[PDB]
């Protein structure tokens, strides 16, 4: 007589980073 | 037993004959049974994308063991499809889903390979809640298993592929996405199976165009099933159609009925000739279906009904509204945007060739840039599109081409690429494209914008398809994408006159080969190239924005005469060829709309009378009588 | 498959690796897939890595250099054990020869021939 | 025991005495002794390259411990080693890295502070998904922690010094690559053990000889581990060429054959005369000079501040220019791949030098980077290659008078980008009908000296008085070119015998090829192409209708103005 436990799940994200430029 | 409870035979009730007719698949079953019977690496598995028939495979399959063209080592056979869930679904204590699996595999040794064991879904039993995949494993790594499985190639790459301990079971059974005329054939067969359902007829024409309107403009799902949901929602539909009445009398009903509701809501008007005109049209209606006692088969007509409801497009039938609509289109045309000829003329024959069924299929509709100087109305025909069109000046894929003046806001335009931040929000355009197929694009302003935006531009103005970020792709092919510019307006308004449109056109053209792309350029469908406007044109466009300033000041309670002077105070005060058609709304903003809310606002202005707007000396004056 | 239990697949584990290192250096093991071994689900990986730092293991591997490179030899105690003993492709004579290996075999199962062009 | 789950005693095998005697590295251990005998902040971490026996730095402090030669702070320890691989690799979900942390500490704390710990890969530490800097750092700073760090500078300052908390506990211990000499220090520490091993004997001038060997031309693993690899692994092939079916004593030929499988250096420079006309026909005197400027190279006399050899050249190009560089590139370091061939054509601006040796930061080609710089970085031992060096802007020549002067060229990044490992070939033809028109009769020596007085007035002075030799490359004569021809015919049946077909050719189909394109204004490659655009289209042309037949003797039979195939 078990029962299924409900998980955490822990997750995951990123992110970019731009880069302007000057132009001479 | 075990195998009589948790597993459901599919040779039964294709010797029952409930399964439906398999047609085609030769290759595809013949490499099947290849699979089935070699001796190592011996379970095969289907892979399709999603609807190519791979559980029709399985099921033509029993079908022609029941029909014994399958060879003489494999005649007797049964196909038992585990149920998956169906093994779940008692197992409260502990192992008993074990048990139960390990029982489903003694009784499948006990039919000593005589039995056939179909696993639909098989990344599902992956892991099917150590507990289920290496359950199985000892009994893949011993031969003794006739595992069918079937999954789309996503999940057989990311759930299977990835183990390699198990590549060494299976067998890459590619299904392809079929062919149109194997898809005519498909729906041969099902023809007879749906017209025993529903007792309806079926045309074979309207069979090939499902299947050439199906593969042409629902670019998401896969081929063969849209062809058949076509079939299936049209035999409804004219089944309905048979039950109660046509559809015309049911738009009349609902009409009646409403009308009637809002009648007894009213216990001024724009009423009375509505539900008069509308109730003697349902009485005349009522009498041709009496007369003709009418819609009792399915023509390629019912086909192109169901896709415009389904979509967007309109594949339907052009009835006289639309092309009463449509000359009017061109009038109506002119009656929002007054003057620019060539720009109306450009759209509008761009319109009729798309519905005119002319309109090249790889492609998207009409693909406009406009050049001309400010305010001789770009943005203004663009809304005249969509508010023709959709009836909302808002109904239309607005993309203001000047916030794009970075070079990365090509990921707002068309989406974040996977992981990062916003990923799951796709882009602006490619989102609200792939929601409606059929809509007006209009990119504001195209010149101010960083330079590699036009490669996006390119991908459209080429093909009409484009790829997000989220690896799909959208179906630009039923849009128009009308992007506005002024990159000549020295030169427009310096020599509109003394030149001809073509030599006009021509050197403006020049000027934009300077900026934009000469790759860009000749991609675009057409040029239209505007001129400032006339004095009267501008009285055209003051009368128009006079008729709005009535709409605005009939909401409040007031009513407005206008003077036959004071109009050429506006056309004379607000005039100048060099700033387009806005100093007459400054002008007629300033000089009527300060003076009349400043009125309003002392309380000196009284409703229900008239507000007769004639001239002072050098100003407009109001007065009340 | 004849385990349930936590605590007696581990007892199994133990009881083998303890005969393991009864038997004396006798035994040249193999376990291919290293790399499932750690990440099997105390992991036997992890359990097995005393065995490799105690001088009692005579075992050998069988993976993919991506699972050999991420898995072990990130792994401190994974790495001084083992090499880069790589599995060479063959070529397409020694594979003709390894099918003259087993014509027979597939032809004494299939009923069939097989001829050798 | 938890500790019977993830830790490894290692005062266990040392109280044995089953683990390595660990001979050197005393000061390491010395400054371990510093950290761990201080009061707070007692976890030392070492720096270093992987595989420079930092295992072994922290079982000779246990060796040291069970000799008694530690003073009486650290006695009665136990040495662990704690898993960073596993503590995430199990952990499935939030808190299984966590909890068995905690399990750890708390079963530490049972052990009262008696346990030194080791761990390596401190940037794991820090990036696991929170983790474990915010859990051990308390027992960084409360001191019952005795940690012993291990990982490499450039994870410690790219994870680890952003967080400056976690920074201030450990004790940064550098522990680089041992020499070749410590290598067979330890080696003649451990030679006892290997040969109680495997019951042979071992040559200890091929334990020198391995290190040197391993230490010169392998760089994928280092010293010591590189050694010990060798070593063990021919003591094994010895071991099977006795138990096969004989020495004990391993040789340095089996540490050859395991090197360059799993001599020739020395005459191959005192042969480069030989080397260059290995693949070359021609330009014999240009042999010479550029195979006496490798042996002065060679010869360890000139500045260690200076490259191989600065050199500027002349005359017509395409003749073998470009292919002087590449057999130069080939019979000096490796093969034909290890040269970047630069137009200096384009560069006539400021940004021309912005361009090429890298953009300030801010700027359009910063991380695109130097044309020249990033490439030499990437290729560390090449042959710079240059092309019209004439067209150049004249503020590229202080960078070239700063690679001839320094050896080193700081790029737009900022950076050393060394060059003392390259050859700098500059090519002009200012000089070109003084050696063209005067070919006939007329020296090497005196042309070189006409010449160079004509690039002296061309040129900057302190430019050319940089350049060690200007060689002349005189016009090759229709002998020297048509057996350049030749070679390419010798090429072009190879190829076509890897697609196996018996090739023959006539004599007079011979001379006609000489005489498609040669031209004394342009450069051997007309040649080429004229020979590679006559044959090769027609040949295929005959082959896929269904004509030639691997085995058929192919003579290039000629045709009045052609070269007609036969098949027979
Ligand atoms: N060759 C075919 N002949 C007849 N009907 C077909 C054929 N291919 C597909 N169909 C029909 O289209 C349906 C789609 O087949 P499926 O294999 O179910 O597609 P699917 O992607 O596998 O969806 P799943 O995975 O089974 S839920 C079938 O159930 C049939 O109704
Ligand atoms: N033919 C026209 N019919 C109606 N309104 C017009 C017409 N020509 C110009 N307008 C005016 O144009 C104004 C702004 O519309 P827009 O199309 O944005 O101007 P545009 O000159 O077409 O160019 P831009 O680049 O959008 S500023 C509106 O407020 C209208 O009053
Ligand atoms: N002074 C020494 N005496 C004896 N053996 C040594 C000595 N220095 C290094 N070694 C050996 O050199 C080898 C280097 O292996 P490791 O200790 O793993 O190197 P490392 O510095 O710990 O770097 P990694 O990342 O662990 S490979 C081991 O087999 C050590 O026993």
């Amino acid at each position: 007589a078990a029962a299924a436990a409900a998980a955490a799940a822990a997750a995951a994200a990123a992110a970019a980073a731009a880069a302007a430029a000057a132009a001479a | 037993q075990a195998l009589k409870k948790y597993t459901i035979d599919l040779t039964e009730r294709a010797e029952q004959g409930k399964l439906d007719p398999v047609i085609g698949r030769d290759e595809e079953i013949r490499r099947t049974i290849q699979v089935l019977q070699r001796r190592t690496k011996n379970n095969p598995v289907l892979i399709g994308e999603p609807g190519v028939g791979k559980t029709a495979i399985v099921e033509g399959l029993a079908q022609r063991i029941i029909n014994g063209e399958v060879p003489e080592g494999l005649k007797g056979r049964r196909v038992l499809a585990l149920d998956m869930g169906a093994l779940v679904a008692g197992a409260k204590y502990r192992g008993e889903f074990e048990e139960r699996l390990k029982g489903v595999l003694n009784d499948l040794a006990k039919q000593e390979g005589n039995v056939i064991l179909f696993i639909d879904a098989l990344h599902t039993m992956v892991g099917a809640g150590m507990d289920a995949g290496n359950m199985l494993k000892p009994a893949l790594a011993r031969g003794e298993l006739h595992c069918v499985g079937a999954t789309t190639l996503d999940e057989y790459r990311q759930y299977i592929e990835k183990d390699a301990a198990l590549e060494r079971r299976f067998q890459k059974v590619f299904v392809a996405e079929p062919s149109v005329e194997d898809t005519i054939a498909i729906l041969r067969g099902l023809k007879e199976r749906y017209e025993l359902h529903h007792h309806v007829q079926i045309t074979d024409p309207a069979i090939v165009a499902a299947a050439t309107l199906s593969h042409r403009y629902i670019a998401d799902r896969q081929l063969p099933d849209k062809a058949i949901d076509l079939i299936d929602e049209a035999a409804s539909s004219i089944r309905m159609q048979i039950d109660s009445k046509p559809e015309e009398l049911d738009r009349l009903d609902r009409r009646i009925i409403q009308l009637k509701l809002e009648q007894q809501a009213l216990m001024l008007d724009m009423l009375n000739e509505e539900l008069s005109d509308k109730e003697r049209q349902y009485s005349e209606l009522e009498e041709e279906w009496k007369a003709e006692k009418l819609r009792n088969k399915v023509t390629d007509a019912e086909i192109a009904e169901v896709l415009a409801r389904w979509t967007g497009i309109p594949v339907s039938r052009m009835m006289e509204s639309e092309r009463e609509k449509l000359l009017r289109m061109e009038q109506e045309l002119h009656h929002r945007v007054i003057g620019q000829n060539e720009a109306v003329d450009a759209v509008s024959n761009a319109i009729r060739r798309s519905r005119a069924g002319l309109a090249d299929p790889n492609r998207p509709i009409g693909s406009f840039l406009f050049l001309g100087p400010t305010g001789v109305g770009k943005t203004e025909l663009c809304k005249a599109l969509a508010n023709f069109m959709f009836d909302s000046d808002e109904a239309m894929v607005r993309i203001d081409m000047s916030e794009f003046m970075e070079k990365h806001s090509v990921s707002r335009l068309v989406g974040a690429p996977p992981g990062y931040v916003g990923y799951e929000e796709g882009g602006y355009l490619t989102e609200a494209v792939r929601r409606r197929p059929y809509s007006v694009i209009l990119l504001d302003a195209v010149e101010k914008a960083h330079p590699d935006v036009f490669n996006i531009l390119l991908q459209v103005l080429d093909d009409g398809r484009l790829t997000d970020g989220q690896g799909r792709t959208v179906d630009f092919r039923n849009t128009v994408v009308i992007m506005t510019s002024n990159l000549g307006s020295d030169l427009i308004q310096e020599r509109f006159g003394e030149l001809d449109y073509a030599h006009m056109k021509e050197l403006v053209l020049g000027v934009v080969s300077h900026n934009f792309r000469p790759e860009f350029i000749n991609r675009i469908d057409e040029v239209v190239v505007f001129h400032p406007l006339g004095e009267q044109h501008i009285a055209s466009i003051a009368q128009i924005q006079l008729k709005r300033l009535y709409k605005r000041l009939e909401e409040r309670g007031y009513e407005i005469h206008i003077s036959d002077e004071a109009l050429k105070l506006l056309s004379e005060n607000g005039y100048d060829p060099v700033y387009g058609a806005r100093p007459l709304k400054r002008a007629i903003q300033q000089q009527i709309e300060n003076p009349l809310a400043q009125q309003i606002l002392s309380g000196e202005l009284v409703p229900g009378k008239v507000i007769r707007l004639e001239v002072n000396e050098d100003r407009i004056v109001a007065v009340q009588h």
